[PDB]
């Protein structure tokens, strides 16, 4: 009975904002917000996401959950995008971008209710944002002396590891700050900290080697080298065998002589190529390329420990352990191209054999490995996610004064509430509203930390407030009585991170408000 | 787009007259054997299941059902013959 | 009459439909018109979010099935494909045009009379434009005027603060490629490299040329400060016999001898170049780019001599680089002279994790810049480009056509009025043909109305104001340009605000919309036959 | 299945009659546009008859025969398309009664119609006046005539111009008739945008293909053109060319040879000192280089049709093998070599400041196809006159003349043979009528007057389109090629004669 | 070309259907020895189509008809 | 692809005359006309109509054939109506009402072709009809003496 008009396209779905769409979207976002609102903080919980190909995953991190889910709401995909910015362009703070970007849009509808224009709320929010970055540049309490002194590193990575893997917060950050120093010179690349893991025992057995460990075996009878300093090593892009011709290349034979002779002929020609290099002192050659049969045979005689490592990304990070250099052809291993290794033996870890490549002092390495032991593969993975979170935050404290740092535990956030509102009822006009809201928004970081801590938020929140109006160290007592003090534990979110986040969350949350109509299509 | 009879067959032409003739011929040739002193006889087992055997051309042409308008008149004139007379029906 | 299958809207039903549809498409794009338009977010059947406010975007990005909606779309695309701007305006113009015409068709007037009127009005409109335009001196170096053209055709799709970020980046680009002293320009010489990470406000203007494919080798130059630049185009990697070939070694190491024999063809042509980086700056004061490939072994040779070697470059960069540096696009290496390399100051390869990004900074004779669009996501990186293009082809048009037109619908509200009182005392038209020109006239008021309809202030009211504040300076003589102020609700001087509609756009918008509409109106039957 | 008898006949007639019925409102100066939807996708917004009927699949055999009539007619003259359909119908229709009502056998009705055709054709040439195929002004106001009734009229004058300026350009008398291959020598090129007037008839060609190498001439003053079939890259052997190498430094040897032959090839070309080398096939990067410093710009990949038109406006005869490359194969008589960049799309020109390239501009890729077809009609009636300098009274005048001279004769023939003859006369009258109708005036009224005025007062008196009153042709003139009036009546009477030969229709291969 | 025509185009110009230039053991189309004498070879047009004509010849005597009709439907039958 | 407009009723079929409908109808009539055109006259033929319930019928008469058929064309039902008038209100002449009513509409299109209005053809036809009844009242040759004399009856029947 009911007609239908103005249609000539194909079978889409247009959600005009003049149909209360902005809120339909706030809803969709509101839903995935609650998922992240309980993952943040040391008191955060994990979620087991089960892959669309069927794989288990457990992670405290936010940018990862979202990644592994099949999001579909356009207004939501936008905030999942911002959680990508954070993980790529910072590795840390991924969780805080969500909670804010969402909370922004939450206290955003309160305004839309009154009558505040879209464009008015946008403007007021940006005005409040730029203003918010300023204070952070000066709300900054200490700043690490850029000391890079191993112990100074542990003061930074420890608060990042807690609230991701809180419990082994130190056994971890210590375990990484030790991997980073082994590669940091004396007057950064994240790749130089390859991480391995294997089922067995618990984390108490986790280690830090001055080089990577490999799974495959040494190939020749050359099992494992000696325990006397220095070992000349030669890497190869080319495979150990008589090269061939990219255009065909078949052996021809006109007379029996050719044959009878070709047989043993190539036999020694291989010995030749092998010999000569074994001679230059080499004794361990890592083969990124294949390895011929006769080839290894002769080398077997020359006690040359081999190690097929086709991983061109592993082989390259390997050379930066010993000092050697990858050699495209075969035969001219200049005494310069070669490198030195202190240890290159085979240890059984958790029951299975693996080949190592470390050093105990001499010949420093620019690629260390963190060997994590664990029992549950699942958990063991979320740990390697934390190791990355820390490393990412270290590579970020570099060159352009990344040391800067402000109070963690939301202590900073509470201050930021008042401080942004300062600008609030200070700016004339109706923008004053949105600017004040933008401030309320920052109450999620504290409140949730308390909420996740089983603390009656209605108590910790006012407490932490009046306790902020010299002493802007007072944060949320994760564990008790009212609040606690940041300083009381040397815990704080560095500026570079928490600042870039606020900027990404404000973009995400703002673009969502700029859309005043949506169009979809059948999939 | 309009019509004038709702899918209901109807033939015409000169052939139409010829169809009808031949149609009747059939029903005719059918009885030709039951003629004469040494005349052949028929055995009709109608869809009824009642089995009959006779020569009263009327009785045969009555058991043949026959629906062809034209050829169906041969069934009528055979019945009348078994009335106003009583014999000759075959002929 | 007919044969089975095949449908066909006939009589005034066909016209009913045609106008129906047009009016429709019109309303659907009215929203993204004017700086005070609407940002739609459309997603495809794969989930590719994309933002817009550019009629063209929204238009070619949708699946339309209405025949009339196509002929109007295609003619609108054919406009962004020539003037690069005004794709939205033209759909409204053919829409509103059919509405205004349908009113007199509905009263009786044969369509052929409303089409006749249209052509008549059209000419008179295009005459009036040539008298309305503003010849601006070919004198470039008036970056001030051009920066108002940049912002004009930008606020039509930009985050406001970002307008101020892109307004220069576009103008400087157009200029940078434009060849002063009348002459001409080919926008293709303005590379538009775009990369993720960091919002679309962070985008930058490069006076040189930025590229992806960096020097893919460890021991390569992280940054070649001050050096020559070789425009290469010959295959610097392994090759094969153009005719079927194969090796056949009979001897144990004959194998080996034949091994190097293959690579030797490389070094043959590869030497002719390596000694060039000796024969020039063979003592330090350098970089080859090459359109084709560069296999491993070769990258060593270049990395050995500290020669930043790039491979597989965008082939149109031959010409772009041949301006960023000067050096000839060296196809073959034989007749290769050391006096034909190009020159660039700092040429550094910013590595962004797995991503390589070689820049060709510091140039003497640029003549070919690169607008580097930055942006956190893909949706923004998309729209930001579609904004630059629609606003770059926009400035370069101010140059090609040495005229400009005041915006805020000044020209429309003008031509509109003109035609009204024109024929009243012109009669330089026809009989009952006055209808058509009357419509066309009233029609034109689309842009001004719709412009404010989007802003907010009542179309009918504010347009009335312009009609007043206008003749005010006519009953007092003197010429005063008037437009709709989409911020207050009063009129204003477009020229004073810095609001300009490119001339070639208006010339191809009117002649265009009329072409469609006027040919649609003469339609009386929509067939659909021929399985 | 089967349908013999008048059954057949009728359905054929009605079928044919219906074909007409569709495009009858497309014949006349106020003719409407039948926007048709093709299966492939796009649309056709034309009112040019044949271009409509093509886009409509039909079923009834007669409707298929009736439909192809518009084609064979669109092949003789470019014009008079819709007219043949309408006539071809009315003829069959006007026979309908005497065909069955008056029980006249199809043989007899055919014997008469074939007779009445010839007489009718006389009356056409009888009223036709000749014309100065060379008088630019006459040709224009001739071409103009068949440009009305089409979207292209708002630039009518501008059109006949581009029409003549192209008919004459590709023309080439030759006598030992006049040969005008508009098809292969007047490649059109519709470019979206600009204004209509912004379109010209470049005396040369226009390719969008750019130049093979960046630093290459964007425009040679007076270029030396060299057109060739063969590609510009290392060729290979048309036999089992397989090379076996074990002789080490032999790889380099052969791999070099390739460069060597590309060199030779560049030589042979460079030899005749060329500036512009256009090949139909490819151009090896190497060959580009040796043709760069060799001093010439190169254009790769160009269609045969595109190329052979170049070789008529450059004289440069196209040559295959280069070791035979003669010097007669010059590039003389060829103006500039512009390479204008039209809206982000590079072009290349070859004008001289025998074959032209009409370049149209309008307001859409869509609107252009209207023009192109409209233009074709112009450019075709121009060609017709060029090969038959005779014209006929437009406004449907000719059509009415034949109506009377036939009507008169028929009435004075006596015999059953009269009725079919009479019908051809009654039939003809439909064109001035369709015209008067699509005008709006009263058919019964105007015709009786047109017919009467005709009966005595001159025969060049047809009906005026936008007006609706009967006017004398000579007066405001609108003569059309006499050739059109030939075909229109030749094949229409034939069509009728064919379908009337049918008394039975059957289905199955 | 249609080999069924050349066989008759040749008996008609007196020429010879050259299978392959040989004779004994050489190679030539043998100047006018194998060639045919024709009065004139022209490519006449016919709307849309355009074919070649070898009208007038040495020993031709031959002919060839070309129907022209309303359409293919009648035309096939005309010839038929 | 093709749209469709101005529809809000239910699924009918409207044959506007401005679509050459008058002739579509002349057709439908033209078809049943040929059936009656060969039944009239002593030289007329019969038709065997077979009932929609299946009964044979053979009749020279026209009003009967039409009765026993399943006519459907609205413009045709109208003329079948007139064949009823004749059979009820006269019993005879049923056949001649068809042949004329049809033939009238046949030579009627010849006029519609020229341009003659519908209403003009109507008027002219009535004018010609009333005029036609007049002559018949006087074209009358004999008249039976109303004798009713048995032999006089046989001259009529
Ligand atoms: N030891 C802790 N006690 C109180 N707050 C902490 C502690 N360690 C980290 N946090 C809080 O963790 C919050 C961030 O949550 P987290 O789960 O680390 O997500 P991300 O770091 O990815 O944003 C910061 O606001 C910081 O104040
Ligand atoms: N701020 C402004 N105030 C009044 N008019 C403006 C303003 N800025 C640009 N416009 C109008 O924007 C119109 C074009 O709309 P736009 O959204 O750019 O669509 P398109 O350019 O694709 O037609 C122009 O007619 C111009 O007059
Ligand atoms: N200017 C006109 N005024 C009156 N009749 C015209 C006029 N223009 C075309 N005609 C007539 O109408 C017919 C041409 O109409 P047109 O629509 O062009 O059909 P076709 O496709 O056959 O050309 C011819 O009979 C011609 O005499
Ligand atoms: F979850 Be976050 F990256 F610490
Ligand atoms: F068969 Be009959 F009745 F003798
Ligand atoms: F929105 Be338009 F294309 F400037
Ligand atoms: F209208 Be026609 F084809 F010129
Ligand atoms: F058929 Be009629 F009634 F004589
Ligand atoms: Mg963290
Ligand atoms: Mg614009
Ligand atoms: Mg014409």
């Amino acid at each position: 009975q009911n007609p239908n008009a103005g249609l000539f396209k194909q079978g889409y779905n247009s959600y005009s904002n003049a149909d209360g769409q902005i809120i339909k979207s706030i809803a969709a976002i509101r839903e995935l917000h609650q998922m992240c609102l309980t993952s943040m903080g040391p008191c955060g919980r994990n979620k087991i996401i089960v892959n669309h190909l069927g794989k288990i995953i457990i992670t405290n991190d936010a940018a990862t959950m979202l990644r592994e889910l099949d999001i579909v709401h356009p207004a939501v995909k936008v905030l999942v995008m911002a959680t990508e910015q954070q993980k790529i362009d910072m590795g840390d703070g991924t969780n805080l971008v969500m909670i804010l970007a969402g909370e922004l849009l939450n206290v955003s509808e309160k305004l839309i209710s009154m009558g505040l224009s879209a464009v008015e709320i946008i403007q007021g929010y940006n005005m409040a944002r730029k203003f918010t970055l300023k204070e952070l540049d000066e709300m900054v309490v200490g700043e690490i002396t850029d000391k890079n002194d191993k112990n100074e590193l542990l003061k930074m990575i420890k608060p990042v590891i807690s609230s991701k893997k809180y419990g082994s917060e130190d056994i971890l950050s210590e375990l990484v700050s030790e991997a980073v120093s082994h590669v940091l010179p004396v007057a950064f690349n994240v790749d130089s900290i390859r991480v391995v893991k294997i089922m067995g025992g618990s984390l108490s057995n986790s280690t830090v080697i001055k080089g990577m460990v490999f799974n495959r075996e040494p190939e020749g009878h050359v099992k494992s080298l000696s325990e006397d300093k220095k070992h000349k090593v030669a890497v190869f892009t080319c495979p150990l065998d008589i090269a061939n011709t990219e255009t065909k290349g078949t052996v021809l034979l006109h007379n029996a002589q050719e044959m009878l002779d070709f047989s043993k002929g190539e036999e020694k020609q291989i010995d030749a190529m092998m010999k000569e290099i074994a001679d230059m002192g080499v004794e361990c050659i890592v083969a990124g390329a294949g390895v011929g049969e006769l080839a290894l045979h002769y080398l077997n005689r020359y006690g040359i420990l081999v190690l097929k490592v086709p991983s061109k990304f592993e082989l390259r990070r390997l050379c930066r352990v010993c000092g050697a250099t990858p050699l495209p052809r075969l035969g001219a291993p200049t005494p310069e191209e070669l490198g030195l290794v202190e240890t290159v033996k085979t240890m059984e870890i958790g029951g299975d054999r693996v080949t190592v490549f470390k050093q105990e002092q001499g010949e420093i390495s620019r690629t260390s490995t963190i060997i994590l032991r664990g029992a549950t593969q699942n958990n063991l993975d979320d740990i390697e996610r934390a190791i990355d979170d820390g490393v990412a935050a270290v590579k970020g404290l570099m060159k352009p004064s990344g040391g800067k740092l402000l109070p963690g535990a939301g202590a900073t956030e509470i201050e930021l509430i008042s401080r942004i509102t300062k600008y609030g009822e200070r700016t004339p006009g109706l923008l004053q509203l949105a600017i004040k809201q933008f401030a309320v928004a920052f109450e999620v970081v504290p409140r949730t930390l308390a909420e996740t801590a089983g603390l009656d938020v209605n108590e910790v929140l006012p407490n932490l407030y009046a306790a902020h109006n010299d002493h802007l160290y007072k944060g949320v007592d994760i564990d008790d009585e009212g609040v606690k003090d940041i300083r009381e534990e040397n815990i704080y979110d560095m500026l570079a991170t928490k600042k870039f986040a606020i900027n990404v969350a404000t973009e995400a949350a703002t673009t969502v408000l700029s859309i005043d109509q949506i169009i979809m299509a059948k999939k | 787009i309009v019509v004038l009879k709702e899918g209901t067959d109807a033939s015409q032409g000169k052939g139409q007259i010829i169809s009808n003739i031949n149609a009747c011929v059939a029903v005719q040739e059918a009885l030709k054997p039951t003629l004469g002193p040494l005349g052949s006889d028929i055995l009709i087992v109608t869809s009824n299941q009642k089995t009959t055997i006779s020569n009263d051309g009327a009785t045969i042409l009555k058991l043949l059902d026959v629906v062809h308008p034209a050829a169906k008149t041969l069934v009528d004139i055979s019945r009348a013959q078994d009335a106003e007379v009583g014999d000759g029906t075959t002929s | 009459l007919l044969n089975p299958k095949a449908e066909s809207l006939r009589r005034d039903a066909a016209l009913k439909v045609n106008v129906t549809s047009a009016e429709g498409l019109q309303s659907v794009l009215e929203t993204n018109l004017g700086p005070k338009g609407t940002l739609k977010m459309l997603v495809d059947g794969a989930g590719n979010i994309k933002l817009t406010k550019d009629g063209k975007v929204l238009l070619t990005e949708m699946q339309i099935q209405s025949p009339t909606a196509v002929l109007i779309a295609r003619a609108a695309a054919a406009q962004d494909e020539i003037t690069g701007d005004g794709t939205t305006t033209v759909v409204c113009l053919v829409g509103e045009l059919l509405r205004q015409a349908h009113r007199f068709i509905q009263e009786g007037v044969h369509p052929r009379i409303i089409t006749d009127g249209f052509e008549i009005a059209r000419k008179e409109s295009m005459k009036f434009l040539d008298e309305f335009k503003i010849s601006k001196t070919n004198l470039s170096n008036d970056r001030e005027f051009l920066l108002q053209v940049a912002r004009s055709s930008l606020l039509t799709k930009v985050d406001a603060d970002l307008t101020e970020v892109l307004t220069p980046i576009v103008t400087d680009a157009v200029l940078s490629v434009y060849d002063a002293q009348a002459d001409n320009l080919d926008l293709h010489m303005v590379e538009i490299m775009q990369m993720q990470h960091l919002s679309p406000k962070d985008t930058t203007f490069i006076k040189g040329l930025v590229l992806d494919h960096g020097g893919r080798h460890p021991d390569m130059p992280t940054r070649v400060k001050n050096a020559y630049v070789l425009i290469l185009n010959v295959s610097l990697e392994y090759e094969k016999t153009e005719v079927n070939s194969g090796f056949f070694y009979s001897s144990a190491d004959q194998r080996d001898k034949l091994a190097a024999s293959e690579r030797k063809f490389v070094d043959a042509k590869l030497k002719k170049i390596i000694d060039l980086k000796n024969e020039v700056c063979g003592m330090d004061p350098f970089v080859i780019i090459n359109q084709k490939g560069i296999d491993p072994m070769s990258l060593d040779v270049f990395a050995k001599h500290n020669i930043l070697a790039l491979r597989r470059a965008k082939r149109r960069n031959m010409e772009r680089l041949q301006l960023v540096t000067g050096g000839e696009a060296q196809n073959s290496v034989e007749d290769l002279s050391p006096q034909i390399l190009g020159f660039s100051g700092l040429v550094y390869q910013e590595t962004i994790g797995e991503e390589k990004f070689t820049y060709v900074t510091e140039n003497t004779d640029p003549k070919s810049c690169t607008i580097l669009i930055k942006g956190s996501t893909h949706y923004a990186l998309a729209q930001t480009k579609d904004a630059v293009r629609d606003g770059l082809r926009a400035v370069a048009n101010v140059l090609k056509d040495k005229n400009i037109i005041p915006g805020a619908g000044a020209f429309y509200i003008a031509l509109s009025r003109y035609l009204r009182s024109a024929n009243m005392n012109k009669l330089g038209a026809k009989g009952k043909t006055k209808t058509g020109i009357e419509a066309f006239a009233e029609a034109l008021l689309v842009i001004p109305k719709t412009l404010v309809k989007n802003s907010g202030f009542d179309p009918l009211d504010v347009l009335a104001m312009v009609e007043d504040e206008l003749d005010d300076a006519q009953d007092s003589d003197e010429t005063r340009y008037v437009g709709v102020d989409l911020n207050i609700g009063d009129s204003c001087d477009p020229t004073i605000e810095g609001i300009w509609d490119s001339y070639r756009v208006l010339r191809n918008a009117i002649t265009g919309a009329t072409g469609i509409a006027s040919n649609l109106l003469l339609c009386d039957e929509l067939l659909r036959a021929g399985r | 299945e089967r349908t013999t008898g008048r059954q057949a006949q009728i359905s054929n007639i009605t079928a044919a009659k219906a074909v007409a019925d569709v495009i009858r409102t497309c014949l006349g100066p106020k003719a409407m546009l039948k926007m048709l939807l093709d299966p492939m996708g796009g649309l056709v917004l034309t009112n040019d008859g044949h271009a409509i009927l093509r886009e409509i699949d039909v079923a009834h055999p007669a409707a298929k025969s009736m439909l192809e009539l518009s084609r064979t007619q669109d092949e003789e003259v470019g014009d008079g398309t819709t007219t043949v359909i309408i006539l071809a119908g009315e003829i069959l229709a006007q026979c309908a009664p005497y065909l069955i009502e008056k029980n006249i056998h199809p043989v007899i009705i055919i014997q008469a119609l074939k007779k009445a055709l010839t007489d009718a054709l006389e009356v056409i040439k009888q009223v036709s006046k000749p014309v100065d195929v060379e008088n630019d002004a006459a040709m224009k106001k001739l071409i103009q005539a068949s440009i009305g009734t089409k979207y292209v009229i708002h630039w009518s004058e501008k059109m006949c111009e581009l029409a003549l300026d192209a008919v004459k350009t590709v023309r080439k008398d030759l006598g030992q008739n006049f040969e005008i291959d508009i098809k292969r020598y007047v490649r059109v090129e519709k470019i979206p945008g600009g204004d209509v007037l912004d379109s010209r008839v470049l005396k040369g060609v226009l390719l969008n293909k750019d130049v093979v190498h960046p630093k290459m001439s964007r425009h040679i003053e007076n270029p030396r053109v060299v057109l060739l079939d063969c590609p510009l890259e290392y060729k290979k052997g048309e036999s089992q060319t397989n090379i076996e190498i074990e002789k080490e430094e032999d790889w380099n040897r052969i791999l070099q040879i390739e460069e060597e032959q590309v060199q030779l090839m560049c030589e042979q070309i460079l030899a005749v000192r060329p500036t512009l080398v256009i090949t139909e096939k490819g151009v090896s990067d190497l060959a580009q280089h040796y043709l760069l410093k060799g001093g010439c710009s190169v254009l790769r990949r160009v269609k045969k049709s595109d190329n052979n038109r170049i070789a008529r406006v450059t004289g440069a005869t196209i040559v295959n093998r280069v070791e035979d490359l003669k010097e007669s194969d010059v590039g003389t008589n060829c103006g500039l070599f512009k390479v204008e960049m039209i809206g982000d799309e590079y072009f290349s020109f070859l004008d001289n400041c025998k074959a032209c390239t009409i370049m149209l501009r309008g307001g859409s890729k869509d609107i252009l196809n209207e023009i192109d077809r409209n233009l074709q009609d112009a450019m075709a009636v121009a060609r017709n006159v060029m090969l038959s300098p005779s014209l006929s009274p437009g406004g449907g005048a000719t059509e009415m003349a034949v109506s009377v001279k036939l009507a008169e004769k028929a009435k004075q023939l006596e015999g059953i043979q009269q009725w079919p003859y009479q019908a051809v006369a009654d039939a003809m009258e439909c064109i001035p009528r369709t015209l008067i109708q699509n005008a709006g005036g009263d058919p019964i009224r105007l015709l009786s007057q047109l017919r009467a005025k005709h009966a005595q007062g001159n025969f060049t008196t047809g009906i005026d389109g936008d007006k609706g009153k009967i006017v004398d042709m000579v007066s405001y003139g609108i003569w059309e090629p006499e050739v059109i009036k030939q075909q229109s009546v030749k094949t229409a009477i034939e069509s009728a004669c064919l379908l009337l030969r049918v008394d039975d229709i059957v289905s199955g291969v | 070309c249609k080999k069924e025509d050349l066989r008759r185009i040749a008996r008609a110009t007196g020429a010879t259907l050259v299978s392959s230039m040989s004779n004994l053991e050489g190679e030539e189309t043998f100047e006018s020895s194998y060639l045919g004498l024709c009065d004139e070879v022209v490519q006449a047009k016919f709307s849309d189509d355009e074919c070649i004509l070898i009208k007038g010849t040495s020993k031709h005597s031959s002919s060839s008809i070309i129907l022209r009709g309303a359409n293919d439907y009648s035309l096939d039958e005309m010839e038929r």
